[PDB]
């Protein structure tokens, strides 16, 4: 088995070879895919924060507004 | 315009460990609202200046669950420095930053910049890990090492400015 | 040479093994990547307006004793 370990040596040193190039390739797509995921949540999570924000700024000076008021009465 | 570089950061960790007001210290919000809880991710926006540069700085903070596996991992896999967070109240925090280091190690990349922040640093009274245990498993790792309080307000804003400094000085090398 | 013939073939099959497993993986990627953030952006939306709504409630209420408790001071 001297042109049978030749020959196959060949094959299956191709056959990594072949994966190697196949895994670069695979984990090349999954980054790429990543970072656009990356920065679709950024904006989502951003938005979703800056709407919760005005929310809870108006619950903020309303509830303020009252303890402007609310203190006065119980101060008497 | 403005900014004019963007680093991404994660932080991690073992779940209340303060991983959170880590972040919303820095961030510098005025609330408490998250959606750690119960999503199990949120992240914050903050530009920095560092030697007259804008650096925006993209923090994300992840929790583990594996509901969303594939996506935090595309956090790890693209995140440029990673804060290793535990907190000194609790030991298997501390014991499982190595457990994390792997995972930082393993689904992160090969020249990530790393730090361990010891946090609450300031409720001595229930202190359980000594910092100077601390410095030694940073040291072994030959990783940065902090000691943090979310809640006095210790070392957070130096914490990320420090690494923040680490990222930039890796890439200017690669000018 | 005798024992140097099993220190390849099990490591080499552990070698092809390893990428071909690596693919399955990274083949599933985009589709989970997806299915994901799909999950996420509910999860997302739904917990963004109940905290609006949460914020909302309080607004109103808080802003009841603006009525309600304004015309308590009326009435005394």
């Amino acid at each position: 088995g001297y042109e049978r370990l030749k020959e196959e040596l060949a094959k299956a040193q191709r056959e990594l070879k072949l994966k190697d190039e196949e895994c670069e390739r695979l984990s090349k797509v999954r980054d790429q895919l990543g970072q656009e995921l990356e920065e679709l949540t950024a904006s989502l999570f951003e938005e979703a924060h800056k709407m919760v924000r005005e929310a809870n700024i108006k619950q903020a000076t309303a509830e303020k507004q009252l303890k402007e008021a609310q203190g006065k009465i119980d101060v008497l | 315009k403005t900014y004019d570089y963007l680093f991404k950061l994660l932080l991690i960790g073992d779940s209340g460990v303060g991983k959170t007001c880590v972040l919303f210290r820095f961030s510098e919000d005025a609330f408490n609202s998250t959606f750690i809880s119960t999503i199990g991710i949120d992240f914050k926006i903050r530009t920095i200046e560092l030697d007259g540069k804008r650096i925006k700085l993209q923090i994300w903070d992840t929790a583990g669950q594996e509901r969303f596996r594939t996506i935090t991992t595309a956090y790890y896999r693209g995140a440029m420095g990673i804060m290793l967070v535990y907190d000194i109240t609790n030991e298997k925090s501390f014991d499982n930053i190595r457990n994390w280091i792997r995972n930082i190690e393993e689904h992160a990349s090969a020249d990530v910049e790393k730090m361990i922040l010891g946090n609450k640093c300031d409720v001595n009274d229930k202190r359980q890990v000594s910092k100077e245990r601390g410095e030694k498993l940073a040291l072994d790792y030959g990783i940065k090492f902090m000691e943090t309080s979310a809640k006095a307000n210790i070392n957070v804003e130096n914490a990320f400015f420090t690494l923040a400094r680490d990222i930039k000085a890796k890439m200017d090398k690669k000018l």
